[PDB]
């Protein structure tokens, strides 16, 4: 029954204001009691509380952020804003809203706290990155076999695929016909507000001298496409 | 001095 | 007030029972929920008030305690509780969530096999320098990387990256890069990386001499 979404900007730039939007269905604002909160998690990280609003306009926010952050209601419309202001690339997570029960009631009086203990549903969350650099596509450079690469019968080679904004990156080898020990890394936003990401594969080095190894490298949103050939130091 | 939830106070 | 949960991570095969437990600065008498969360999904609600079971949750879960020890119990792991578990507690504001458990499928200890790669000629003509280092197939997933050139210990300038556990042979992946300018990588000689993990019996370096043919 209860369902809630939230809406917002997919980039924004340093020192902007990010707002964004849960619109839900299900309940009501005006339930006694009722909240609803946002959450969210960085890349790779856990969860940190934002802020909660309540049916009374009662809210709180986090003290880290308190003074970045405004909450706010409408509950004829069924939804929910929050305003960050002065982002910055710490800023970039996924952020959910979340549904809080109000306390049981009898006949209009509360009388058991305990379904207000948790956030009992959450909206499917939305991503939103803050970063002030403009679209670029990746520069390719070969990770090469050698005896350094070498254990056993088996080689490693690959491509780092660097320097692109935005994401994402897909990588393939061989046109689609190496499919099998290849494994390629989730970007990781360097520095430069640009996203590095290496792929590589294992493979006999027996085929080393018989064997050609490219891969491939489409980056849609700069419209790039890069076929590396990855050969023997 | 952490502030107390909502319904740290009920029953 | 810090929540601080345990394991961090811990293996476990279907059928498992497993405990994960949750220990708070301070009281937060029962306001606590555990929560699961399946990569690429939003976490979802197993228990609340520290004992009770979200409606519609399976009831191999289980929650107890009060105060400051709090425990989630899955009495048989099934397929899809290999996931990530977080307590929060709603005791007092703000409403803090602990720091994760991550429960992977159980294998055996399979020691990482390590390369290294040196910067391309290609991108050094650009200016830039990228010395690569790769754990291949290992688990569990615990391992520490460190870099040293010419001896010396770099702190901060290199970035990790880990696979998700494999789906046919349950391992991990790692790649740990150091990013040098070109002006820099030509001063120094000796590139390694030093690697760590339950499945070497001591901590394997893997280098090469810059320039070397």
């Amino acid at each position: 029954r209860i369902t809630l979404k939230e809406s917002g900007p997919p980039l924004v730039k340093p020192t902007q204001t990010l707002t964004l939007t849960c619109s839900f269905s299900g309940f009501s604002l005006s339930d006694f009691g009722v909240g609803v909160g946002w959450i969210r998690q960085p890349p790779g990280k856990a969860l940190e509380w934002l802020a909660i609003i309540y049916s009374d306009d009662d809210k709180r926010y986090s003290p880290s952020l308190n003074t970045r952050l405004t909450i706010t209601k409408d509950t004829s419309k069924n939804q929910v804003v929050l305003v960050m202001t002065r982002v910055s690339p710490v800023d970039t997570a996924t952020y959910f809203c979340a549904h809080r029960r109000g306390p049981t009631t009898l006949f209009g009086v509360p009388i058991a706290r305990g379904p207000v203990n948790a956030m009992d549903v959450w909206g499917q969350g939305i991503t939103v990155t803050i970063s002030s650099t403009s679209t670029k596509g990746p520069s390719v450079f070969p990770l090469a076999p050698s005896s350094k690469s070498t254990s056993g019968g088996t080689a490693a080679l690959g491509c780092l695929v660097k320097d692109y904004f935005p994401e994402p990156v897909t990588v393939s080898w061989n046109s689609g016909a190496l499919t099998s020990g290849v494994h390629t890394f989730p970007a990781v936003l360097q520095s430069s507000g640009l996203y590095s990401l290496s792929s590589v594969v294992t493979v006999p080095s027996s085929s080393l001298g018989t064997q050609t190894y490219i891969c491939n490298v489409n980056h849609k949103p700069s419209n790039t496409k890069v076929d590396k050939r990855v050969e023997p130091k | 001095l952490l502030e107390l939830d909502k319904w740290a106070s009920l029953w | 007030l810090q929540l601080t949960q345990s394991p961090s991570s811990l293996s476990a095969s279907v059928g498992d029972r497993i405990t994960i437990t949750c220990r708070a600065s301070q009281g937060v008498t029962s306001a606590l929920a555990w929560y699961r969360q399946k990569p690429g999904s939003p976490p979802q609600l197993l228990i609340y008030d520290a004992s009770s079971l979200e409606s519609g949750v399976p009831s191999r879960f289980s929650g107890s305690g009060s105060g400051t020890e709090f425990t989630l119990t899955i009495s048989t792991l099934r397929p899809e509780d290999f996931a990530t578990y977080y307590c929060q507690q709603l005791h007092f504001y703000p409403h803090t969530f602990g720091g994760g458990t991550r429960v992977d499928v159980r294998r055996t200890v399979a020691a990482p096999s390590v390369f290294i790669f040196p910067p391309s000629d290609e991108q050094l003509k650009s200016g830039t320098a990228s010395v690569v280092c790769l754990l291949n197939n290992f688990y569990p997933r615990e391992a520490k990387v460190q870099w040293k050139v010419d001896n010396a210990l770099q702190s901060g300038n290199s970035q990790e990256s880990v696979t998700e556990q494999d789906s046919k042979d349950s391992t991990y992946s790692l790649s740990s890069t150091l990013t040098l300018s070109k002006a820099d990588y030509e001063k120094h000689k000796v590139y390694a990386c030093e690697v760590t993990h339950q499945g070497l019996s001591s901590p394997v370096t893997k280098s090469f001499n810059r320039g070397e043919c």
